[PDB]
RNA sequence: AAACAUCUCAGUAUCGGGAGGAACAGAAAACGCAAUGUGAUGUCGUUAGUAACCGCGAGUGAACGCGAUACAGCCCAAACC
RNA sequence: ACUCGUACGGUCACUGAAUCCUGCCCAGUGCAGGUAUCUGAACACCUCGUACAAGAGGACGAAGGACCUGUCAACGGCGGG
RNA sequence: GCUUUACUGCAGGCUGUCGCUGAGGACUCUCACUCCGGGAGGAGGACACCGAUAGCCGGGCA
C-alpha cells in the first residue's frame, strides 16, 4: 500500500484540539497535554529560548 | 670499535694536556620532581591526555658514542661529540 | 566560666569518640527509617544553631535533611562527545551536599526561608543536616531586631540565590583577596570560571 | 550500532512483558498462626493459565476461598490440611522437618514462611533426603544437592500435569497460543540472519558469526550474547 | 589548531531553579608599589595582551596599584546577668 | 521487565520437518577450571630522604597473565612432499 | 553508517583497599547493616549492599 496518497485516508482522528488555556489548537485530546503552552503538563507557561534567535 | 680506556689529550679545565679516563655515560636516576612531572600530574584527566597520552617513540639504526673524559690529575670530567659506533669496546 | 553550650560544641569535635559516639550509633537507626525532611523540636547541636543564628521562638524552625554521599548521579552521553567530556564516574556537583540540603528543605517549606544550617553527621551512605528556617511572616519575628532583616522582599528564596552562608562560601567568596578574582561579586558576573 | 534484543527487553515494554491481567492467582502455602488445624476442602479443579498446568481451588476452614499448587492427584471433595500436625498425604502442606524422607514434595520454600519456590512446574519434584535439627537437604529437580531450613513448609507429591514436554508442538501455530500466556517475545529470529548493526553476530556475505561465541562472564550487556561463560561446548568428551 | 586527541569554539548555545526595580557584592583570618605604607564593596579608565597558562603549538589571560564614580558603617554567638 | 513465573522453568545462541547420518584436529583464537613457581595496583606496613613533605626503594600479593588442563552441534582447520 | 588484535578514551563486569564497622593467616560472637516472617521470631553478619579508590577485561559505546 502506499505510504503517500492511499495512506492519507484513515485519517480521521481528532487528536491536537482548542486549549482551554491558551487558545491555540493544540491541546492534544489524547495526552490532555497542549503542546503549545504546555497545559496539562506545566503549572508554568512552555516556552524556550530557542524559539527566537540567540542574541534576541 | 675499540678505544683506549686512558689517553693523553686537552683538558679544558686544567687547560692543558693530561691523561684522561673515558667512561661511557650511566643515566642518572629521575626524582619525580621536576616541573614536567607536576605538569603530568596536575594536567591529566578524564579522556585523553593530550601530550601525556603519547608512547615512546623507537630507536635509530646506530647510536651516537655518549663519553665522559675525566682528568686524572684535577677530576673534574669534559664532554665531546660523539660519532656513530655500532658498538665501543675499551682497550683495558 | 565555661558556658554549658561549651560542652555540646567540645563533644561534636570529636562525633566519633565518647558518650556523642554511643548516641549517633543509637540516634542514626531512628534517622534512617526518617523522611527526607524531619521538621524536629529541638536542635541536635544547639550550640551551633545558637552560634547560626536559633532562637526559642515563635516562627524559627528547625528541619533534619538527609542526602545520598557521593560524586554526581549523572547518566553517560547519548550523542558524540570529545573524550574529555565524555565522563561519568569522576564527575561531581559543584554545589556541595549541605546546600543541596538546604534547598530540600526550603521547597518542604515554601512559606518560610532559610537562616543557616550544619552538619549532624552520617553514616556510610548519606548525611545529614539541621537547618535552621524562619517565618517572615510572624510577628514575633517581624519585630526581632535580630532576625527582622530576613523579612525584607529581597530575601525571598535566598537558599535558591546562593545568599546562604552554605552559598557563599561554595561560591568561593571566603577570600576577599587573592584567589577571588573570579568569584566576587558573582560567579556569573565573572563568566563563570570559579 | 543498536541495542540488541535482550536490551529491548529490560524496558519491560508491552511485547515482552507476561498478560499478567490474565493470570489468575500467585500460588503461595497460606500462613497458619500454628497449631496446624488448618483444613480445607477441595472445591474444584482449573487450568493455570501461567503455568499450563491444574491448579486446585480449596475452600479453608475459616471460610478462606484460595487456588492452590496442586500436586497430581487431588479432586474435588478431598480434604487438605497445612500445619505442622498435618497427616501424611499427597496435597497436603508442612515443614520440611515433620516430613518423613524418600517421601516427594513441591512448591518448598527457599525460606520458611516465603510461600514456595521450589519445584512447581508440570510434573517434578523434590526429594527430601536427610534430615536434622538444623539443616533438611532436598534435591531439587535440577539435580542440585539443596540445603534449606527444616522449618521451610512444602507440599506432598509431585507437581500435578507431569508429561506435558512429551508431545512436540508440530506446527509453529501451537507454539503461539502457548507464548501469547507467557512474558516472552516470539519468534526468534536468528542473530547471524540480521544485520551487524543490529547483533554481534550480524553482517557477513554468508551466515556465521564473527568471532567465537563463548563469550565472557564479564562482557557487558549489548555483548554478551551466544554461549555465556560456557565451561565446555559441544557433545564430544 | 589548515588532520586530531589536551587545547580551542566556551562555561558560549541550550536546559533546571529563583529575586528585584535593579540584582549580586560588602566593612579584611585583606593588600604585600615590603612600607614610618594602603584601608568595606561594585563599576569606569588604566595597569596590559604585562605576570601566568599551553601537543610551550595554535591559542588563552589576571591581579595589586593608580586616576575616577559613589561613599557608611554596623548586628549576633559567648563571657557576666 | 522476566514474574500471579521456579529447571517438564526461562534466559542466550546455533541448526532448521521426516529418513540414513554427523569422521579427524584443542596448535592459534575464544570460553571455562586448576595453578608449586614467575609476573601482578593501591591502602596499610618496613627502609632511605625531608625537623614535615615531595621522592626513591622493600616486604606482602587480589583478580588477571605466564604455565597446565577441559572444550569444536566454540571461532575455525582437514595440505605439500 | 559499519568493522576490528588501528589510535585514544568511556560505560559495564571481575578483584584488592578505605568508610559504614562492632565484641572476643586462620576463628567465634552480636550490636550496626541485609534478607525471610503478620507478629513473636528466624537466616545471614561486620561480610554483603551503598559511597570512594586501585588493577584486569572491556568496539557494549564515543
Ligand atoms: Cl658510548
Ligand atoms: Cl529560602
Ligand atoms: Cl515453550
Ligand atoms: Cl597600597
Ligand atoms: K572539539
Ligand atoms: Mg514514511
Ligand atoms: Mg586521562
Ligand atoms: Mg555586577
Ligand atoms: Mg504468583
Ligand atoms: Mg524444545
Ligand atoms: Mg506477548
Ligand atoms: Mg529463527
Ligand atoms: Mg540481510
Ligand atoms: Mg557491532
Ligand atoms: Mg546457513
Ligand atoms: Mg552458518
Ligand atoms: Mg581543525
Ligand atoms: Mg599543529
Ligand atoms: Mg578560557
Ligand atoms: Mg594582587
Ligand atoms: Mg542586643
Ligand atoms: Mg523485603
Ligand atoms: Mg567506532
Ligand atoms: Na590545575
Ligand atoms: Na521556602
Ligand atoms: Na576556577
Ligand atoms: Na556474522
Ligand atoms: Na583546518
Ligand atoms: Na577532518
Ligand atoms: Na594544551
Ligand atoms: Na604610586
Ligand atoms: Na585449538
Ligand atoms: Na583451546
Ligand atoms: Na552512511
Amino acid at each position: 500500500t502506499g505510504a503517500g496518497t492511499p495512506s492519507q485516508g484513515k485519517k480521521n482522528t481528532t487528536t491536537h484540539t482548542k486549549c482551554r488555556r491558551c487558545g491555540e489548537k493544540s491541546y492534544h485530546t489524547k495526552k490532555k497535554v497542549c503542546s503549545s503552552c504546555g497545559f496539562g503538563k506545566s503549572a508554568k507557561r512552555r516556552d524556550y529560548e530557542w524559539q527566537s534567535k540567540a542574541g534576541e | 670499535m675499540q678505544m683506549p680506556r686512558r689517553f693523553n689529550t686537552y683538558c679544558p679545565h686544567c687547560n692543558e694536556h693530561q691523561e684522561h679516563e673515558v667512561e661511557k655515560v650511566r643515566s642518572g636516576r629521575q626524582t619525580g620532581m621536576k616541573w614536567i612531572d607536576r605538569q603530568r600530574e596536575r594536567n591529566s584527566g578524564i579522556g585523553n591526555d593530550g601530550k601525556f597520552s603519547k608512547v615512546p617513540g623507537g630507536d635509530k639504526p646506530t647510536k651516537k658514542t655518549d663519553l665522559k673524559y675525566r682528568c686524572g690529575e684535577c677530576g673534574k670530567a669534559h664532554l665531546r661529540e660523539g660519532w656513530r659506533a655500532g658498538r665501543l669496546e675499551f682497550q683495558e | 566560666a565555661r558556658s554549658a553550650y561549651s560542652y555540646i560544641r567540645d563533644a561534636w569535635e570529636n562525633p566519633g569518640d565518647g558518650q556523642l559516639a554511643e548516641l549517633q550509633w543509637q540516634r542514626q537507626q531512628e534517622w534512617r527509617n526518617e523522611g527526607a525532611v524531619e521538621r524536629i523540636e529541638r536542635p541536635t547541636r544547639l550550640d551551633k544553631a545558637r552560634s547560626q543564628g536559633y532562637k526559642a521562638k515563635q516562627g524559627v524552625i528547625v528541619a533534619r535533611v538527609s542526602v545520598r554521599k557521593g560524586s554526581a548521579r549523572k547518566r553517560r552521553h547519548k550523542a558524540g562527545r570529545r573524550s574529555k567530556r565524555q565522563g561519568v564516574t569522576r564527575i561531581t556537583r559543584r554545589k556541595d551536599i549541605q546546600r543541596v540540603a538546604e534547598e530540600r528543605a526550603s521547597r518542604t517549606f515554601p512559606n518560610l526561608r532559610v537562616l543557616n544550617s550544619y552538619s549532624v553527621g552520617q553514616d556510610g551512605r548519606q548525611k545529614w543536616h539541621e537547618v535552621i528556617l524562619i517565618d517572615p511572616n510572624h510577628p514575633a519575628i517581624q519585630n526581632d531586631d535580630d532576625l527582622s532583616w530576613i523579612c525584607a522582599d529581597d530575601q525571598a528564596d535566598r537558599v535558591f540565590r546562593g545568599l546562604t552562608g552554605a552559598g557563599r562560601r561554595n561560591r568561593g567568596l571566603s577570600g576577599k583577596g587573592k584567589g577571588s578574582e573570579k568569584t566576587r561579586p558573582s560567579l556569573r558576573s565573572n563568566g563563570g570560571k570559579a | 550500532g543498536r541495542r540488541i534484543q535482550g536490551q529491548r527487553r529490560g524496558r519491560g515494554t508491552s511485547t515482552f512483558r507476561a498478560p499478567s491481567h490474565r493470570y489468575k492467582a500467585d500460588l503461595e502455602h497460606r500462613k497458619v498462626e500454628d497449631g496446624d488445624v488448618i483444613a480445607g476442602t477441595v472445591v474444584d479443579i482449573e487450568h493455570d493459565p501461567a503455568r499450563s498446568a491444574p491448579v486446585a481451588a480449596v475452600e479453608f476452614e475459616d471460610g478462606d476461598r484460595r487456588l492452590i499448587l496442586a500436586p497430581e492427584g487431588v479432586g474435588v471433595g478431598d480434604e487438605l490440611q497445612v500445619g505442622v500436625s498435618a497427616e501424611i498425604a499427597p496435597g497436603n502442606t508442612l515443614p520440611l522437618a515433620e516430613i518423613p524422607e524418600g517421601v516427594p514434595v513441591c512448591n518448598v520454600e527457599s525460606s520458611p514462611g516465603d510461600g514456595g519456590k521450589f519445584a512447581r512446574a508440570s510434573g517434578v519434584n523434590a526429594q527430601l533426603l536427610t534430615h536434622d535439627r538444623n539443616v533438611a537437604v532436598v534435591k531439587l529437580p535440577s539435580g542440585e544437592m539443596k540445603r534449606l531450613d527444616p522449618q521451610c513448609r512444602a507440599t506432598i507429591g509431585v507437581v500435578a500435569g507431569g508429561g506435558r514436554t512429551d508431545k512436540p508442538f508440530v506446527k509453529a501455530g501451537n507454539k503461539h497460543h502457548k507464548m501469547k500466556a507467557r512474558g516472552t517475545k516470539w519468534p526468534n529470529v536468528r542473530g547471524v540472519a540480521m544485520n551487524a548493526v543490529d547483533h554481534p553476530f550480524g553482517g557477513g556475505g554468508r551466515q556465521h558469526p564473527g568471532k567465537p561465541k563463548s563469550i565472557s562472564r564479564n562482557a557487558p550487556p549489548g555483548r554478551k550474547v551466544g554461549d555465556i561463560a560456557s565451561k565446555r561446548t559441544g557433545r564430544g568428551g
